[PDB]
């Protein structure tokens, strides 16, 4: 998964 | 020796919270989120939500809202899921599991038995089950009448493997039972002497029964 | 939110034969960054979730090449060569680009093997179950194949059929066979008011059932 941490 | 352990068991009344608590080890814990899924009796892996240790932010998937708090004790290294107001629905195993960024679920938890019901803690009772010559010896353990699920059953503390059937608990009239089967060489039994290891995590009571003719 | 459609539920394969399972999304799965975060995941009976593959087509470390992932835009595709019996379990797809990541409703590998018959054992209440007012005698039907089987009990010569609890085992880790306990509950009062206690097993395997038995005199 991406992450929910990384877009930011 | 990246591991991630959690709490057996838990039985919640409904209506009432449970905090689940996942504690990694060998890493570095602010590179990984910790994510919890939920995986439901028979199948169904549910992503519940998870939280990032580097930024703090926090997402849950929407079946679930206004009762799950997210968060990690970085001190600690250990993240920690809250869910509110339980009700039968949210009984489940529940898994933490971590991500790098654009990474993979490569390491899982045990896992958390949650049990949402009114009725108490029963621990089990240990039964011993014991009987053809040229032969091996088919010999078993009763476990009865214990809540919640699960339980855990070994011989000899593990050492014996092969030949170990254990049957999925019925539930009947909010009781469980199931059994377990063990087979080794005529040889062995009752020479030697074999041991049946029964735990309830929710009872937090471990139960030793030999089984002797 | 992104919907996850696997098909199919179960999935029968002979030994060393070809599986293929197939998962299909609602929309695109591509995340904002380029690539497609898609995975597959096995969960064995009474294990942990592991990871098999990620990234549509790349294999995490440990994971045999008999292990293909394939994919295009909404339609996904598991293979498995040369299946084996530590094979078993439940394989889910998993989107995680769209928050909230979704799983699959999974796929149930069952694996087909030879033909074995049950092995049977019968034993009588334990006694410190007797001195508690309760009496299960319990049977076991161990290690066969297919999963389709009967029990029958019967107390000094007549059949009783309330009272008796059946459950099956998944299907075994190591030989893919099955095994199934059943259990008839009495009373310890009722128990000691007969004396031979039978459990007759029938099985596609043979024609007359295979029967062990016990006298509570003897």
């Amino acid at each position: 998964a991406v992450g929910i941490g990384a877009v930011f | 020796q990246v591991q991630l352990l959690q709490s057996g068991a838990e039985l919640v009344r409904p209506g009432a919270s449970v905090t689940l608590s996942c504690k990694a080890s060998g890493y570095a814990f602010s590179d990984y989120e910790i994510h919890w899924v939920k995986q439901t009796p028979v199948r169904g892996l549910d992503w519940i939500g998870a939280f990032d240790p580097k930024s703090g932010a926090s997402a849950s998937n929407q079946k679930v809202k206004g009762r799950a708090i997210l968060t990690a004790d970085k001190s600690s290294s250990t993240a920690y899921m809250e869910l509110r107001s339980l009700t039968s629905e949210d009984s489940a195993v529940y898994y933490c599991t971590r991500l790098r960024y654009f990474g993979y679920f490569d390491v899982w938890g045990t896992g958390t038995t949650v049990t949402v019901s009114s009725a108490s803690t029963t621990p089990p009772s240990v039964y011993p089950l014991a009987p053809q010559t040229n032969s091996m010896v088919t010999l078993g353990c009763l476990v009865k009448g214990y809540f919640p699920e699960p339980v855990t059953v070994t011989w000899n503390s593990g050492s014996l493997s092969s030949g170990v059937h254990t049957f999925p608990a019925v539930l009947q009239s909010d009781l469980y039972t199931l059994s377990s089967s063990v087979t080794v060489p005529s040889s062995t039994w009752p020479s030697e002497t074999v041991t049946c290891n029964v735990a309830h995590p929710a009872s937090s009571t471990k139960v030793d029964k030999k089984i002797v003719p | 939110d992104v919907l996850m459609t696997q098909t199919p539920l179960s999935l029968p394969v002979s030994l060393g034969g070809q599986a293929s399972i197939s998962c299909r999304s609602s929309q695109s799965v591509v995340y904002s960054d380029g690539d497609t975060y898609l995975e597959w995941y096995l969960q064995k009976p009474g294990q942990k979730p592991k990871l098999l593959i990620y990234k549509v087509s790349r294999r995490f470390s440990g994971v045999p090449d008999r292990f293909s992932g394939s994919g295009s835009g909404t339609d996904f595709t598991l293979k498995i060569s040369r299946v084996e019996t530590e094979d078993l379990g439940v394989y889910y797809c998993f989107q995680g680009s769209h928050v909230p990541y979704t799983f699959g409703g999974g796929t149930k590998l069952e694996i087909k093997r030879t033909d074995a018959a049950p092995t049977v054992s019968i034993f009588p209440p334990s006694s410190e179950q007797l001195t508690s007012g309760g009496a299960s005698v319990v049977c076991f039907l161990n290690n066969f194949y297919p999963k389709d089987i009967n029990v029958k009990w019967k107390i000094d010569g007549s059949e009783r059929q309330n009272g008796v609890l059946n459950s099956w085992t998944d299907q075994d880790s190591k030989d893919s066979t099955y095994s199934m306990s059943s259990t008839l509950t009495l009373t310890k009062d009722e128990y000691e008011r007969h004396n031979s206690y039978t459990c007759e097993a029938t099985h596609k395997t043979s024609t007359s059932p295979i029967v062990k038995s016990f006298n509570r005199n003897e």
